[PDB]
RNA sequence: CGAGUGGCUUGCUACCUCGAUGUCGGUUCCCUCCAUCCUGCCCGUGCAGAAGCGGGCAAGGGUGAGGUUGUUCGCCUAUUAAAGGAGGUCGUGAGCUGGGUUUAGACCGUCGUGAGACAGGUCGGCUGCUAUCUACUGGGUGUGUAGGUGUCUGACAAGAACGACCGUAUAGUACGAGAGGAACUACGGUUGGUGGCCACUGGUGUACCGGUUGUUCGAGAGAGCACGUGCCGGGUAGCCACGCCACACGGGGUAAGAGCUGAACGCAUCUAAGCUCGAAACCCACUUGGAAAAGAGACACCGCCGAGGUCCCGCGUACAAGACGCGGUCGAUAGACUCGGGGUGUGCGCGUCGAGGUAACGAGACGUUAAGCCCACGAGCACUAACAGACCAA
RNA sequence: GGUCUUAAGGUAGCGUAGUACCUUGCCGCAUCAGUAGCGGCUUGCAUGAAUGGAUUAACCAGAGCUUCACUGUCCCAACGUUGGGCCCGGUGAACUGUACAUUCCAGUGCGGAGUCUGGAGACACCCAGGGGGAAGCGAAGACCCUAUGGA
RNA sequence: GCGAAAGCCAAGGCCUGUCGGGAGCAACCAACGUUAGGGAAUUCGGCAAGUUAGUCCCGUACCUUCGGAAGAAGGGAUGCC
RNA sequence: CGUGGAAGUCUGUUAGAGUUGGUGUCCUACAAUACCCUCUCGUGAUCUAUGUGUAGGGGUGAAAGGCCCAUCGAGUCCGGCA
């Protein structure tokens, strides 16, 4: 699998799926992706996250 | 009862306020007990995904108010663990109404379900509009 | 009425002392049953990582899918067994009769001990036969030792000496059986002993956490509310009633912590191996990087990285052996993260 | 109606303490009792079954969370296998709490001429001490057994290391008109307890990186202070639980009980001799400790002019002193350097753009720049430091 | 009862009260559950009119209760920070002390023993600890009674 | 900055709120920071802690002795150039 | 609508006064009444320095038997007194 906000390959037996109020899933590969979403932060506008560059 | 297929970190404990999702007339429910549950000395009784526990209705309809009825917790907040490894969270903690026989006693239940809930608890699962 | 509560921590590992080796000692060891063989074998704590296997499992509704397990990477070289001990049976209990030792030592084996350089192999292996003829014969076991140097990571190279029992056939059978691996050059290795996918007890000297309090040493609860302000915080209630006017040993109280031997049972190996399959990125943290024979044990297993922990076929098994299990994948992602 | 046992209630007595043995309730932590609430094995039934009622053995384990009340007691709610009772100075204030009782202040009711009273109510109203001995938890130093290294033995010692529940198959089956509705056994899981561990999730992380407010060093750059980080955001290692792993069966002997053979008593009789069975209880099994077990142990090798040990030195898998463990050039033990692996999130400077503005000036944007800064981990690497050298010892 | 003591015989109000013994009074509100709190009833053991009754906006470090919000108060504890604590140099008290003293389980005894009796255990010394016991240390008990005591 | 407020800094004063050295520096204690999910279940009692917060705009109930209640409550805004 | 600027008026660690809770720290103390945080008043029946007056069955007391030099339901000293 991939990593729903930065996009690199989350490695299996890692990660935390959030499931929002609608009904989506977002795969998160870490918990600095997770808390950088809390900010409102889109992973277009950082520089280090692999759907930027 | 029936395995989960997933291990559960209670996310609920006794006295705690959760949302009703179901169409009943009930908007809050508050957890009073967990079937076939008994703690140790101090310990809060806890509550997580996929127990059948016994609520009091918070808010909602008249007729609703002050009842004591089943439940099914169906989302918590806490997140669970599955078979390869990955964790699973939710938005909200959420329980659907249930009645003697498990079926819910709406017709509409009202945002996602877990997968495991919906193995265990059938005539929930063939309500459930979601299944995440 | 006062609510009853069971009582705070154990009283089957006491006392909570210092272990006086750090080798761990074995207690009991596995019935005879099939073909002769040494009744177990050793390793170092290298760290931990997961793997992705396929349910062995026939009565899981699991069967078959694919599941994540945690696994700790144990460096497990070839040891040496050096010796022959036979015990012999006195009213006393067993007592150790005579060893049949060798002629090909390990370079540095004379770390630790003081190397023979004058036996009769054939004297002692007669001794040990006209006991079995008189019926006086107890059981049979190797002085076996392991080789650190073989282990980059472990900085000792002090061999570990410690003694294995050999179970299996008859008694004549299996004092043969023993001879050979001795008078070869003892060398054997986790292969002769075990298969991967069975079940194993994992014997250790615990992680040391010097002194620590009644809340962590012994899980009591830490002074609530408005006791909690007053000038204790992690103390007991009490050492005990008026009477009987003394302090129980059973009272929770302060003192020595981890450095302990724990006999873990029923651990599964996962996977036996060579090579640098189960190493992470950056290597293991506090430990290095594994290349060489290696054990893969199911879950924790007790001490810390660079510790020597001992393995012996599970002496009570819950479970059938459900052979070599579909290793699917090995993380090797870094530890550091 | 009669006979008792207990010492949990109350009462009686006035033996003990008035040069003081700190109160009630609660709490925390430890041990115990059985008159057993549950769990195991049983007998009876007004025992079809299911669910029960009564009784027997049995103290291994369990017996929980909450609403009113200071309450003990009790009433009440929802769960539960069940939410048993009691002793330990009504266990427990050189442990806690201080809500009640019971000082000094005050009010109300009642009584009193009054001061003032009340086995009435009410608001407020203090918690001392550096442990000598002993006791236990852990840690060392010596002596005994009478040179050393390594490996063991097992007298004894501790354990609950395990307890309990739900679900599936058995089975909509036996049983019963029906309603209703089991068991043996095999499985999966949960709960409580226990021990350990950190790959994963989570917390911390006044290491570190970034943002930013005020002020000071002229501005810039780069910094100090704002309580021991100014605040906000992220967070490695480690430590952790909210995370993860492990914790039988089976033997042996019994209790209640079911029986066999069997006599006194030709018969009968489970018992008197003998015997087959049979409890979560007992013993073994398993885990932990354990040569100071005074019968003070065993084995193997090394050595008595030399085996081994200590000091020293570099360090932790260890650590409050002490102890323990490893390495010491025949070397990777620690540091520097370089990689690798990680944290943060794109440096200073310069160039382009920038709402405007005559210009001066200009918050900010883009590029250079996966940049810059940083790392408690790993590898490579003898460059630096493990040098020099001292002592004991049959 | 349909007067009698001793003059009158409780009027407005308020009322289970900071006053109500019975008592957690009964009904209702609220909670899953409320000896609490509030409203109503109220025969008030023993309310009540400057011994002032009732009522009340505003005020309050005054007593009680409920809700929202918030949170380590709790479930259930973890990691960190600063000062101690531990080791070393220097300085350097006090409390307390009939004696003896390695105790433990029972017993006995002025009925609550480290010292008596019987057993069990126990090699000496030292470090750290939390305080079970010395009916620990501290104060010739304020409680209670007594004294041909005091104020 | 509203300020004789905080915080920072001059002039001036001081390193004498006068014992030091060492151990990633253990237990335990005093002060304190951060704690997932739950959110008073704690307790006689939210004790302790925390929440809120400055300024402007909108808006503001019962009751009232007409003064008050009231900053009721509730909503929005807030920098730099 | 503005002006005016009243008040035993409000917010306020302004100075200053006071002392609710923590039943925190201390409790052979820093201290024979201390430390810290929290809290109250702060244009008035306000707070305060100095000078001055009231004396022991007597003062003083917005009253607690409070205070009258660590002494108060009758100060302290010495005497009566052995
Ligand atoms: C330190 O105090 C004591 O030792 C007392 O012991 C227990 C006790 C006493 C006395 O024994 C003794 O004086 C009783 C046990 C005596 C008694 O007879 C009785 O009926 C009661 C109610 C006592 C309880 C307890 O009472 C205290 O006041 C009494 O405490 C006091 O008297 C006084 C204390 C703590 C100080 C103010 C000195 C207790
Ligand atoms: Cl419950
Ligand atoms: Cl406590
Ligand atoms: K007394
Ligand atoms: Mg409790
Ligand atoms: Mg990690
Ligand atoms: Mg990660
Ligand atoms: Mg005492
Ligand atoms: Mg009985
Ligand atoms: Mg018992
Ligand atoms: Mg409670
Ligand atoms: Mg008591
Ligand atoms: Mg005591
Ligand atoms: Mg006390
Ligand atoms: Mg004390
Ligand atoms: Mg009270
Ligand atoms: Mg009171
Ligand atoms: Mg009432
Ligand atoms: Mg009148
Ligand atoms: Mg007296
Ligand atoms: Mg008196
Ligand atoms: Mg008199
Ligand atoms: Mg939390
Ligand atoms: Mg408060
Ligand atoms: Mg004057
Ligand atoms: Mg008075
Ligand atoms: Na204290
Ligand atoms: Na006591
Ligand atoms: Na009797
Ligand atoms: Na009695
Ligand atoms: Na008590
Ligand atoms: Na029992
Ligand atoms: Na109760
Ligand atoms: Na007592
Ligand atoms: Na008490
Ligand atoms: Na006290
Ligand atoms: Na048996
Ligand atoms: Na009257
Ligand atoms: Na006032
Ligand atoms: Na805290
Ligand atoms: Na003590
Ligand atoms: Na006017
Ligand atoms: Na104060
Ligand atoms: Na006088
Ligand atoms: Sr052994
Ligand atoms: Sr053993
Ligand atoms: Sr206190
Ligand atoms: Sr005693
Ligand atoms: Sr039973
Ligand atoms: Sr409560
Ligand atoms: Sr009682
Ligand atoms: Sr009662
Ligand atoms: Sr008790
Ligand atoms: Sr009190
Ligand atoms: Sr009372
Ligand atoms: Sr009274
Ligand atoms: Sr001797
Ligand atoms: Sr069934
Ligand atoms: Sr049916
Ligand atoms: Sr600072
Ligand atoms: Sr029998
Ligand atoms: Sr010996
Ligand atoms: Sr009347
Ligand atoms: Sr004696
Ligand atoms: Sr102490
Ligand atoms: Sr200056
Ligand atoms: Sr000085
Ligand atoms: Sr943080
Ligand atoms: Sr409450
Ligand atoms: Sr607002
Ligand atoms: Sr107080
Ligand atoms: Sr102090
Ligand atoms: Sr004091
Ligand atoms: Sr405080
Ligand atoms: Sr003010
Ligand atoms: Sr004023
Ligand atoms: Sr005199």
């Amino acid at each position: 699998r991939e990593c729903d906000y930065c996009g690199t390959d989350i490695e299996p037996g890692t990660g935390t799926m959030f499931v929002h109020k609608d009904g989506a899933t977002t795969h998160f590969c870490s918990s600095k992706c997770e808390n950088n979403a809390d900010l409102g932060r889109e992973a277009r506008n950082l520089e280090w996250t692999d759907t930027a560059r | 009862m029936e395995a989960l297929g997933a291990d559960v970190t209670q996310g609920l404990e006794k006295g705690s306020l959760i949302t009703c999702a179901d169409n009943t007339g009930a908007r809050e429910l508050k957890v009073i007990s967990v079937h076939g549950y008994s703690g140790t000395k101090n310990r809060h009784p806890k509550a997580g995904l996929g127990d059948k526990i016994t609520v009091s209705v918070t808010k909602g309809t008249p007729e609703m108010r002050r009842q004591v009825l089943e439940a099914v917790v169906v989302r918590q907040r806490k997140p669970i663990r599955r078979p390869d490894g990955t964790r699973v969270k939710f938005e909200d903690n959420a329980a659907v109404i249930v009645d003697e026989n498990e079926d819910p006693r709406g017709t509409e239940l009202k945002g996602p379900i877990a997968r495991e809930v919906a193995q265990r608890f059938g005539s929930v699962a063939s309500a459930a509009t979601m299944i995440v | 009425p006062q609510p009853s509560r069971p009582r705070k921590g154990s009283l089957g590992f006491g006392p909570r002392k210092r272990s006086t080796s750090e080798t761990p000692r074995f207690n009991s060891w596995p019935s005879d049953d099939g073909q002769p063989g040494v009744q177990g074998f050793a390793g170092y704590k290298a760290g931990m990582t997961h793997v992705v296997l396929v349910n062995d499992e026939p009565n899981s509704p699991r069967e078959g899918m694919e599941e994540t397990v945690p696994v700790t990477v144990i460096e497990t070289p070839p040891m040496r067994a050096v010796a022959l001990r036979a015990y012999e049976d006195t009213p006393y209990g067993q007592r150790p009769l005579t060893e049949v030792w060798t002629d090909e030592f390990h370079s540095e084996l004379d770390r630790t001990l003081d190397v023979p350089e004058d036996h009769d192999p054939d004297a002692a292996e007669e001794q040990i036969r006209d006991a079995h003829e008189a019926g006086d014969l107890g059981d049979l076991r190797l002085i076996t030792h392991t080789v650190p140097d073989a282990v980059p990571s472990v900085p000792k190279k002090k061999p570990d000496v410690m003694e294995t029992r050999v179970g299996g056939g008859s008694v004549s059978d299996r004092l043969d059986h023993a001879l050979d691996i001795v008078e070869d050059g003892g060398e054997h290795a986790m292969n002769d002993i075990f298969r991967a996918g069975e079940y194993a007890d994992v014997a250790g000297v615990t992680k040391g956490k010097g002194t620590q309090g009644p809340v962590k040493r012994w899980g009591v609860q830490k002074r609530k509310g408005k006791h909690a302000r007053q000038g204790w915080r992690r103390r007991i209630g009490n050492l005990g009633p008026w009477n009987p006017s003394r302090v129980r040993s059973t009272v929770p109280q302060q003192g020595q912590t981890g450095y302990h031997q724990r006999t873990e049972l029923n651990k599964r190996l996962i996977d036996i191996g060579e090579g640098d399959e189960p190493t992470v990125d950056g290597g293991f943290v506090n430990y290095g990087e594994v290349d060489g024979p290696y054990t893969l044990v199911k879950g924790s297993v007790p001490g810390p990285d660079k510790r020597l922990v001992r393995f012996r076929p599970a002496v009570r098994p819950n479970d059938q052996p459900r052979l070599d299990p579909e290793v699917r994948y090995v993380s090797n992602e870094s530890n550091q993260g």
